[PDB]
């Protein structure tokens, strides 16, 4: 086949090249690679391509022939440092000189089409430019490339990352993503790609939660720390093999979907593309290169192929040996690679810089002194050059300018496909109309940060970089007591605060008032009950001589009407700021009356009992007894039993003025409390059985039609007594509390009034409206 | 010139002389090591026993930072006529040098190490701590005299874990260096326990120039992220030129109470030190390799083509001659132990017998083979090159100490790479009040007992929640969530140890027990005498006319139920609360209906006679009161076997609000709404019952049977009562015993009042 052979071309003015033409110690020996790469030999081919079409056209390059030293170099940079070497020797010679600069060389190619990889490129730069050889690299993308200061003659023909990582900032800037991931591979692509997007997301206010390197086939860290954060946009920045290994492990760990921003290494990388599961790892949106293709590429290469296999061409007329044993289809996978037109334009950029340091015009070209490798430069920044019909330029840097695709991921039957959303020549411009993401509903992915808090909320940086802040809400009792404090104070808690307050506000008491409603009314029914005890306490010291009074007492009716009237009195003192005297003072001032009317009452019934149901031997003693001074003696025993009864349970059960601080929700409480049912049962107990006893001795009578009922009073008195404080009861167990003192005064209102209207009311009726009866 | 020294063997030699290079700025650091490169090679010549009769030349190219790399190289490969051959195989290549020292600097190492590895000439870089040349595939010929930097961040987290610091901030560069590094030291650190803060980029800047404003918000900005931070150790990756700006920066906000860390780019630096406004800011060390004192050196230094000449090197050392005199040497004695061990490879090479030598052609690749396996020892310290391409040099962490009278960079610590650790640490003089290690946790220790709950991403982060009620906390098993304790015992608040809940019961010794009991054995003595006393007198008329079996089987009843009262106190079992619930509402409702039935029979039957006469008839015909008691009683088994299937039969275990530590017990899990069907059927009898007693209450019927039956069952009605709303207003321990009080006093009222007026007229009134 003998395809090797035409790796060199006599010329004028002899171009280099680096290719990778092959793949893979003690001894200085270079290491020798024999494996075939077709995407090496794709570009050699497509070099020797432009250059022949060169030389075709008359227009460039008139009268002249350019030829071309196509050589092999490894990924490894010892193989290609050898063929860099030989390009800077002398013509004819086979050392190079080691000069103090560049000007006494003289080179023996005009320039050099630089190596596809960039870690290779950085080398063969930094050596080229002591030396200020001009060199054009297809494919070495990595920004510091660009850097003038080290590589003063190093060019390019693909965009660099910078343009496409600002397409890729942008973009998430533009739909709102200010709270995104990136991930980097472990080489220095992702190393260099991340610092830049760091650059970039920083000035353009994009935050990034965690930045990360995912290993060359660890990941689980990786990914934990990617789902520790609330992010659903991540930058994957990374080569093809990282890419497909962090894809199969988020399959078998099944990661949530995520909108995944593509570089352009594993964007149409079919490794990738094909993998199984794929389609639920959320939308992929990439930014592809825009650029051209040969289409009379693989019609050249196939004619060359075929003329190369005639032995009679060949036989009238190594760097790639494996190259003559090659056949057709072991190429024919990667004719629709894009790199040919970065080969093929770094071709046309060399010859048109020649052919400007020339000066020449179409129809010939003047005869000179063979130009220095170095004279390029000056003509080749600016270089505005068209390759098959398109303008391309070089920058000041050195870096070609040419727009982008953003491409996304549609998935139909499993089988992914490419659509265009959108250009970024330097300004993006999406379709978000057409775009269909991954979530239930086409809705896009959220992902945001809270660049500030709003007022009155405690703030908590997040982000690698210190960029937002977590606005949290903490509830109430709490107080934001700085701005720069990480989580709110709690207060005093004497003091309450509401829900999303910079600062407590103090709680102010609030007890049952003279003013409050049911206040007022206790009050109207105290002064009718007041009003109807002296009604009757006038009643019965005017008519004291008239049988009524005489058979219901007496004097001591008058005195159990006058301790009515102070137990109505005595309720007065409930209400109002509970002072120490008062609450202590509460029960027994709100007893002693009420016993002393429960005894009259109680020595009434007993008298009403003895003369009705027992015998009269027994009779003739007790009822002339029982009334006069041994009455007087028998109500004061209560009265004194009752009081020594209520000094004791005031020295032993302590009622305290507490302060519930804790009660009512934006107020103090003052609460006057006392032993639940121990202190106020105790001081209840007498007052229930002397009740108790006389409702008993009353309740069955003989009530012959010729008598007057001395009875009905008295059982309805007591009935009245029971019910009252047996339904007051459980109002005292469920009423709120402010509202604790009015059921404890309604429950005395309300006991007075019955006792009132069951004994001493109907008495009443007949002394003024029907004195026919007392007779 | 001293840049020449005609030898053997030449050695070549690249030090940074500037930062053509004679235009820049001159530095001293590239003087000070090639002084110590012409010292180390000219004692090599002086020594008789190492290389004997082997005369070793150098041959030194003044190189910039970055600008110059390619053309000494090249120098150095050529022949002697300037001329670099170009082959295949390289083994018969002859080079001008032997060996080369190489830059001071990474990348230029790199790119010396590319271009050199075709030929395999050794190379012994210095102070070059990158960790890709610890790889030998690409960098085949490439050796080093300086830990790398995977040690450097070694020491710095070994510092942090001795003094207790896990909240730090990382500050880099944007250069290659800073980046690398806090890449390092960030995957270094997530294995430790300890977080980063944040990590942030400081723009290049280099001094003598003035700044743009927006540099100027870009520091300000990094510096009010710093100080908004709770973080106190600010670790910082960057080259020392580029510092000037950020602290100045740092000056002019006045932030204090930050221990920074210095890497060793800036962490020697003079300079900074000289600055000497940055002692207010706090603690100020530094990672660099210990000061090695060689001996006739300092006396040496002060004696004494193209890019191959410096002219101000020896004014501008002159200015810091007695700083680096106190200072010691840090990276002299790194040059020192290269030239020695290429002179030892070299020696080894030859074979020389410490007094004859081969002087055979030495080729570059064997003079690297050779020196691959040097081990020998220099000033106490042993150099032998591990497999990667490197010699274990003890480490130094130095704190800046602004007094001249002494060291400006006293040593504090001591770092050992061989071991991997940090060890022999002196006091540090810290920027606190009363000389305490700076604190810089950013979470404080939780109290004893209290959940730890994260509150972001970092794990060493996070928010101490207290323990509910009920529950504690097993440091040993998870400290990040409470564990209640089983077995039905309590935990109060901020409490690690549950304690066991006292099971409190009715016991048989206690007051209100002994109470009960006391009244109920009163109550069952003088039953018991009521019943002996009626079996004394039958054929009586008070006996005859009321029911005779009716009185005999309500008071046998009777006895039976004072004789089950004891069973309540005790352990509550599922026996105890059966015979409880089948005796007592059974024999209780039993008396009712009896009682009621009766007031009925004597009361409101001659009323209904008029009007119904065949019911009457049936109802004397049969014995009426006989099946309406034994209908009451069938009914009262039907409802207490469906309470007894609606409420089960274990008995229950109930927490009153008045102390967890308590725990009372009854026999009904549901006993409120038992009891009120209970009471609810007993007043629906009762009412009946009054009412029919009441309504003859005047008739002397059986010797005033309805007064009697009046007076106790409205005894009972307030005794029910007066349960209710005690139930209804409380709910605590004492609900069991009065219970009891309730219980027993109702069945005193119905004995007394239906059974002693006629044991008193029995006894008293036998007329
Ligand atoms: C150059 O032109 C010749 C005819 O003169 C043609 O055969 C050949 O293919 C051309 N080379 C190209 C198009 O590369
Ligand atoms: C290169 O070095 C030579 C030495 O003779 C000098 O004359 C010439 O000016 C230099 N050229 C440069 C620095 O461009
Ligand atoms: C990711 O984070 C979510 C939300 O915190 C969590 O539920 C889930 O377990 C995590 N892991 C995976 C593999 O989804
Ligand atoms: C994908 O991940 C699984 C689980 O970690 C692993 O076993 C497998 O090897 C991976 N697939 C490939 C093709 O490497
Ligand atoms: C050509 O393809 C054949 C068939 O796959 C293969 O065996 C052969 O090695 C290839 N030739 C190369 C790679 O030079
Ligand atoms: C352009 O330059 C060529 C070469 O010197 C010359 O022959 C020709 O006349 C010039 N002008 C034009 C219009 O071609
Ligand atoms: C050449 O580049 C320089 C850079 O300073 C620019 O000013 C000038 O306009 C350029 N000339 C062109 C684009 O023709
Ligand atoms: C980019 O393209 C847009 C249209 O999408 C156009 O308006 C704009 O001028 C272009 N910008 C540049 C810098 O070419
Ligand atoms: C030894 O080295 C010293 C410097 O260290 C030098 O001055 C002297 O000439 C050398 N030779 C002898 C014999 O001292
Ligand atoms: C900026 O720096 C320059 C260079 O030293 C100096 O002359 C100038 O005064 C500085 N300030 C301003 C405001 O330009
Ligand atoms: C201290 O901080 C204040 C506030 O930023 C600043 O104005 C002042 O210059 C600083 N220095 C001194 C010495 O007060
Ligand atoms: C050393 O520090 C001092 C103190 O600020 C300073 O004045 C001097 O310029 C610095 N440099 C020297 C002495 O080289
Ligand atoms: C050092 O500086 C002095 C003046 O202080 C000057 O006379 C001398 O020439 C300088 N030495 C050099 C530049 O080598
Ligand atoms: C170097 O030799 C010393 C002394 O015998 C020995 O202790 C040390 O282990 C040796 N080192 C190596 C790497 O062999
Ligand atoms: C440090 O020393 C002072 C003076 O003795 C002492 O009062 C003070 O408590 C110490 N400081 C601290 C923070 O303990
Ligand atoms: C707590 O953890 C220890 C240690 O594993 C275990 O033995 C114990 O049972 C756990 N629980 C308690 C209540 O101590």
């Amino acid at each position: 086949l003998c395809l090797s052979q035409q790796l060199r071309m006599k010329g004028d003015y002899v171009l280099g090249g680096l290719f990778p033409l092959g793949e893979a110690r003690t001894r200085p020996s270079s290491p020798v690679c024999t494996r075939f790469s077709s995407n090496g030999l794709l570009w050699a081919l497509a070099m020797k391509m432009a250059v022949e079409e060169i030389n075709n056209k008359s227009d460039l390059l008139p009268g002249l022939r350019l030829g071309y030293d196509l050589f092999d170099t490894c990924s490894e940079p010892v193989v290609a440092m050898k063929p860099s070497l030989m390009f800077l020797a002398k013509a004819g010679s086979r050392d190079i000189a080691a000069y103090c600069n560049y000007t006494q060389y003289q080179p023996r190619v005009l320039a050099v089409i630089g190596p596809h990889s960039s870690e290779l490129a950085m080398v063969t730069g930094k050596f080229f430019s002591f030396f200020l050889m001009p060199q054009v690299s297809y494919g070495a993308s990595m920004e510091l490339l660009s850097a003038r200061e080290t590589f003063p003659s190093f060019f390019r023909t693909v965009p660099s990352d910078r343009v496409q990582l600002t397409a890729a900032a942008e973009l998430l800037q533009e739909f709102g993503w200010n709270w995104v991931a990136a991930l980097g591979s472990d080489d220095e692509y992702g190393r260099q790609g991340l610092s830049i997007f760091s650059a970039l997301a920083a000035a353009r206010g994009i935050c990034i939660a965690h930045e990360g390197l995912v290993p060359l086939p660890k990941v689980q860290d990786v990914l934990h720390q990617v789902n520790q954060s609330s992010v659903q946009v991540v930058l994957l920045f990374a080569s093809v093999h990282a890419a497909h290994a962090l894809f199969n492990y988020s399959i078998s760990s099944r990661l949530s979907p995520k909108v995944w921003v593509a570089s352009e290494a594993w964007l149409t990388s079919d490794l990738v593309m094909g993998l199984p599961g794929m389609a639920q790892m959320g939308t992929v949106l990439g930014f592809l290169q825009r650029g051209a293709q040969l289409h009379e590429f693989p019609q050249y290469v196939k004619t060359h192929l075929a003329l190369a296999t005639d032995p009679a061409f060949c036989s009238a007329l190594q760097r790639c040996p494996q190259c003559d044993c090659i056949t057709l289809q072991n190429v024919s996978a990667g004719l629709n690679h894009h790199q040919t037109f970065s080969v093929y334009a770094a071709v046309y950029s060399v010859a048109q810089a020649l052919h400007n340091t020339l000066q020449c015009n179409a129809s010939g070209c003047p005869a000179q002194d063979p130009v220095k490798p170095w004279q390029l430069l000056e003509n080749m920044y600016n270089l505005t050059f068209h390759v098959g019909g398109l303008p391309l330029r070089f920058d000041s840097s050195g870096n070609v300018d040419m727009e982008y695709d953003l491409k996304l991921w549609v998935w139909q039957g499993s089988v992914p496909r490419l659509h265009d959303v959108g250009r970024f020549n330097g300004s993006l411009r999406t379709e978000r109309l057409k775009i269909r993401w991954h979530t239930s509903d086409n809705q896009k992915p959220v992902s945001r940060c809270s660049r500030q808090c709003q007022e009155g909320q405690v703030r908590r940086v997040k982000g690698f970089h210190s960029c937002c802040y977590d606005c949290v809400d903490c509830e109430a009792g709490s107080y934001r007591q700085n701005p720069d404090d990480i989580a709110c104070t709690f207060c005093g808690q004497d003091e309450w605060s509401p829900e999303r307050s910079t600062r407590c506000f103090r709680r102010r008491s609030r007890f049952l008032a003279w003013g409050e409603p049911a206040v007022l009314l206790l009050l109207l029914l105290l002064s009718l009950a007041l009003g109807l005890v002296l009604a009757a306490l006038g009643l019965f010291v005017h008519h004291r001589d008239s049988p009524l009074v005489q058979a219901s007492g007496g004097p001591l009716a008058c005195f159990g009407l006058v301790c009515l009237g102070l137990v109505c009195l005595s309720v007065l003192l409930f209400p109002g700021q509970p002072s120490p005297a008062r609450c202590l003072a509460q029960q027994p001032l709100s007893h002693l009356p009420l016993t002393g009317c429960l005894s009259t009452l109680f020595l009434q019934a007993a008298e009403i009992f003895v003369e009705s149901e027992l015998p009269l031997s027994w009779a003739d003693r007790l009822s002339g007894c029982l009334r006069g001074p041994w009455a007087w003696l028998v109500v004061l025993l209560a009265m004194l039993v009752e009081v020594a009864l209520c000094t004791w349970y005031l020295v032993a059960f302590p009622p305290e003025v507490v302060t519930d601080w804790h009660m009512l929700p934006t107020e103090a409480l003052v609460h006057c409390r006392t032993r639940s049912w121990v202190s106020f049962g105790l001081a209840h107990a007498t007052n229930a059985t002397l009740a108790f006893l006389c409702f008993l001795g009353t309740f069955l009578v003989r009530s012959q039609p010729g008598r007057y009922n001395r009875a009905r009073g008295l059982t309805f008195a007591m009935l009245a007594y029971f019910i009252t404080w047996v339904s007051f009861v459980p109002l005292l167990a469920n009423v709120q509390v402010v509202l604790r003192p009015a059921v404890q005064m309604g429950a005395l209102l309300l006991c007075v009034l019955g006792i009132l209207a069951a004994f001493h009311l109907p008495r009443c009726y007949l002394l003024m409206r029907q004195p026919g009866l007392n007779t | 010139s001293d840049f020449y020294l005609p030898g053997d063997y030449l050695l070549g030699g690249l030090f940074s002389l500037h930062a053509m290079c004679k235009e820049y700025e001159v530095k001293v650091i590239g003087y000070n090591l090639m002084q110590a490169m012409r010292f180390a090679v000219e004692e090599i010549n002086n020594d008789s026993s190492l290389l004997p009769g082997v005369l070793l030349g150098y041959e030194i190219v003044d190189v910039c930072y970055i600008s110059n790399n390619v053309q000494p190289v090249l120098y150095f490969l050529a022949h002697e006529d300037n001329l670099l051959p170009i082959q295949e195989d390289y083994s018969n290549y002859i080079s001008r040098v032997v060996a080369v020292i190489g830059p001071d600097n990474s990348e230029s190492v790199m790119t010396v190490a590319n271009f050199l590895s075709l030929f395999l000439l050794p190379q012994i870089t210095y102070s070059a701590i990158s960790d890709e040349l610890r790889d030998k595939v690409r960098f085949p010929a490439l050796l080093r005299t300086t830990p790398s930097a995977d040690h450097h961040i070694e020491a710095m987290v070994q510092l942090m874990l001795h003094f207790r610091w896990n909240w730090i901030i990382v500050l880099v560069s944007s250069d290659t260096y800073g980046r690398d590094n806090g890449q390092l030291l960030g995957e270094r650190v997530a294995r430790r326990d300890i977080c980063i803060a944040f990590q942030e980029t400081l723009p290049t800047l280099q001094p003598n120039q003035n700044m743009t404003s927006e540099e100027r918000q870009r520091l300000v900005t990094i510096v009010d992220k710093l100080q908004q931070s709770t973080a106190r150790v600010v670790v910082v990756f960057s080259p020392d030129l580029t510092l000037y700006h950020f602290f100045n920066e740092v000056l002019r906000q006045n932030f204090t109470g930050a221990v920074w860390i210095a890497s060793e780019s800036w962490a020697i630096d003079p300079v900074l030190h000289n600055l000497t406004e940055l002692r207010h800011l706090g603690t100020f060390l530094g990672i660099t390799i210990q000061s090695v004192p060689i001996p006739g050196f300092s006396e040496f230094r002060e004696w004494g083509t193209c890019n191959q000449e410096c002219d101000n090197c020896l004014n501008a050392t002159l200015s810091f001659n007695t700083i680096l005199r106190l200072s010691g040497e840090r990276v002299v004695y790194s040059v020192y132990s290269a030239v020695y061990a290429v002179a030892h490879a070299l020696h080894s090479l030859l074979g020389c017998d410490k007094s004859t030598c081969t002087k055979r052609v030495v080729y570059p690749w064997q003079l690297l083979e050779e020196i691959w396996k040097v081990n020998f020892t220099l000033l106490d310290h042993q150099i032998f090159f591990d497999p990667q391409g490197d010699v274990a040099l003890h480490l130094e962490i130095v704190q800046w100490q602004w007094d001249r009278s002494q060291n400006p960079f006293q040593s504090v610590a001591s770092y050992y790479p061989l071991q991997r650790q940090l060890k022999n640490i002196q006091d540090i003089s810290w920027h606190t009040i009363n000389n305490t290690i700076p604190m810089s946790m950013c979470s404080k220790r939780c109290q004893s007992g209290q959940k730890k709950k994260p509150v972001g991403i970092h794990v060493c982060c996070f928010e101490c929640i207290d323990c509910l009620p009920g529950t504690f906390l097993n440091h040993t098993e998870d400290e990040y969530e409470c564990q209640a304790c089983p077995n039905n015992e309590w935990s109060y608040q901020s409490e690690t140890s549950c304690f066991k809940r006292q099971l409190v019961f009715l016991e048989w010794h206690e007051a209100p027990t002994i109470a009960v009991a006391l009244l109920a054995a009163l109550g069952f003595l003088s039953t018991l005498a009521i019943l002996v006393i009626f079996w004394r007198h039958f054929q009586t008329p008070i006996v005859r006319s009321a029911g005779g079996p009716m009185c005999f089987l309500m008071l046998t009843l009777l006895l039976v139920a004072y004789m089950v009262v004891p069973v309540y106190v005790g352990p509550p079992k599922v026996s105890t609360c059966l015979c409880r619930q089948a005796l007592f509402p059974l024999c209780f409702t039993i008396c009712i209906s009896c009682i009621a039935v009766r007031s009925f029979q004597i009361v409101c039957a001659f009323k209904m006679a008029s009007r119904f006469p065949r019911a009457y008839s049936y109802w004397v015909r049969y014995q009426g009161p006989y099946v309406s008691m034994a209908f009451i009683t069938v009914l009262k088994m039907v409802i207490v076997v469906i309470g007894m299937l609606a409420t089960g039969l274990s008995p229950t275990t109930r927490t009153d609000p008045d102390d967890p530590k308590i725990t009372i017990v009854s026999c009904n899990p549901n006993y409120r709404n038992s009891l009120l069907f209970n009471t609810s059927l007993d007043l629906l009898l009762s009412v009946v019952g009054f009412s029919f007693a009441y309504m003859g209450k005047e008739l002397p019927t059986n010797y005033n049977e309805a007064k009697f039956i009046t007076l106790s069952m409205t005894f009972y009605f307030t005794s029910s009562v007066s349960l209710c709303t005690f139930m209804s207003a409380y709910s605590g321990v004492l609900v069991t015993i009065v219970d009891l009080l309730v219980t027993v006093l109702n069945l005193l009222a119905i004995s007394l009042g239906y059974f002693g007026p006629k044991c008193y007229m029995i006894l008293f009134y036998p007329e």
